[PDB]
């Protein structure tokens, strides 16, 4: 493969250049929010998301050395952990607020227009708190973003021994990234540790954010495309 | 097979 | 506080001194298993390793420096991952079975006893490989079973500040026991990210566990002690 | 709750 032979700068130029864009809602501020107005916006907004990131994903490197049925496997069990990951990231200049959208940027009471949101909403919001409180860098999300994509669905399955070895680099990138910023070595693996803890609440969002999207499917708030009902049925 | 479709192209 | 002092070894032998025993369960291999027997089996192995876990937690260094409720959050959020850990622990030796108690191993076919379960067992398994593939040390084990203590619910919380240093304390740790297994500092580094990748795994096979737990608890298929349930709707 | 019962003892 061609990722194993990039160095760790290289590494962090690929991931930077792959960067989806930070896209707008269909939001009109002349329309308080209804139940249904606001699921609508936030499932229209994570499906333009989800082109955004397919295209993001066989950019990463090594992800492309997977056959395809992999590459559907691993988007399929981390797609919702890789969207709330970047909406983290974009409230993370915002305390007290999830930045969605640019035109779109919602606080804790108004989750409350949909039943159970307020309780994804404050554990997004404390995701964002420890972020700006760790002092994140964009390097280093990008890092954490990709670890994401390979690594939530692997033990679901050489495959995964290619996996493994992407992994270990990105690990060596982020170690690389600490060293650079002056961190010494105690620093270095402490503050990795704290960076990959995260993960396992990231993923204990995506997990309840797929259980409130499937239970707003069966109550049918919103009708939901068919693209983000399949990553939607993967999970059931 | 959407999903399918989009990483082909 | 006094966890702070412990020294990488001490440390060490703290948390393996801790260690709680490994209970038989009620099993009686004379009789076939009905899907509410080996539910109601499985619920009682689990009910009594929580009354032991909870004398675990007790004991794991700068736990009982936390106010009550903070020690309720911190278990009731966790319980079900520390419990699915060292059941992973203990099926290391065990390919392709899964050891809840001596008396009790079971196999995947085993699981279609019910409904889901089998789902549940093939993470457990595929996660006891990758322990077996890296070769856990036990010493590794109980640093990240306190970690999934302290970790799990402290974002769902002064009292996070004296967690993260007990956090990077055992992160030290883990990166002491490595450097002495003669592992260089890249292995350390790539071999620390590695172990803490499985406990996003670890809150997946609970999280999906603690929803099995609730459709058998609706279902009515075999009660569960009143202490499972505090925990179960603590979900 | 039990939980806090067994752990204040
Ligand atoms: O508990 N559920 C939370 C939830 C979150 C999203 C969502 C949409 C777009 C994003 O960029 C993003 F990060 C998240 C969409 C639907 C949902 O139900
Ligand atoms: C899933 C599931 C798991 C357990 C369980 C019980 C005891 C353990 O040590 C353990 F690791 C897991 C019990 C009931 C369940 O439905």
């Amino acid at each position: 493969s061609l990722a194993l032979s990039l160095t760790a700068d290289q590494m962090v130029s690929a991931l930077l250049d792959a960067e989806p864009p930070i896209l707008y809602s269909e939001y009109d501020p002349t329309r308080p929010f209804s139940e249904a107005s606001m699921m609508g916006l936030l499932t229209n907004l994570a499906d333009r998301e989800l082109v955004h990131m397919i295209n993001w994903a066989k950019r990463v490197p090594g992800f492309v050395d997977l056959t395809l049925h992999d590459q559907v496997h691993l988007l399929e069990c981390a797609w919702l952990e890789i969207l709330m990951i970047g909406l983290v990231w974009r409230s993370m200049e915002h305390p007290g607020k999830l930045l969605f959208a640019p035109n779109l940027l919602l606080d804790r009471n108004q989750g409350k227009c949909v039943e159970g949101m307020v309780e994804i909403f404050d554990m997004l919001l404390a995701t964002s708190s420890r972020f700006r409180m760790m002092n994140l860098q964009g390097e280093e999300f990008v890092c954490l973003k990709s670890i994401i994509l390979l690594n939530s669905g692997v033990y679901t399955f050489e495959e995964k021994d290619h996996i493994h070895r992407v992994l270990d680099k990105i690990t060596d990138t982020l170690i690389h990234l600490m060293a650079k910023a002056g961190l010494t070595l105690q620093q270095q693996h402490q503050r990795l540790a704290q960076l990959l803890l995260i993960l396992s609440h990231i993923r204990h969002m995506s997990n309840k954010g797929m259980e409130h999207l499937y239970s707003m499917k069966c109550k049918n708030v919103v009708p939901l495309s068919d693209l983000l009902l399949e990553m939607l049925d993967a999970h059931r | 097979k959407i999903l399918h479709r989009l990483l082909q192209d």
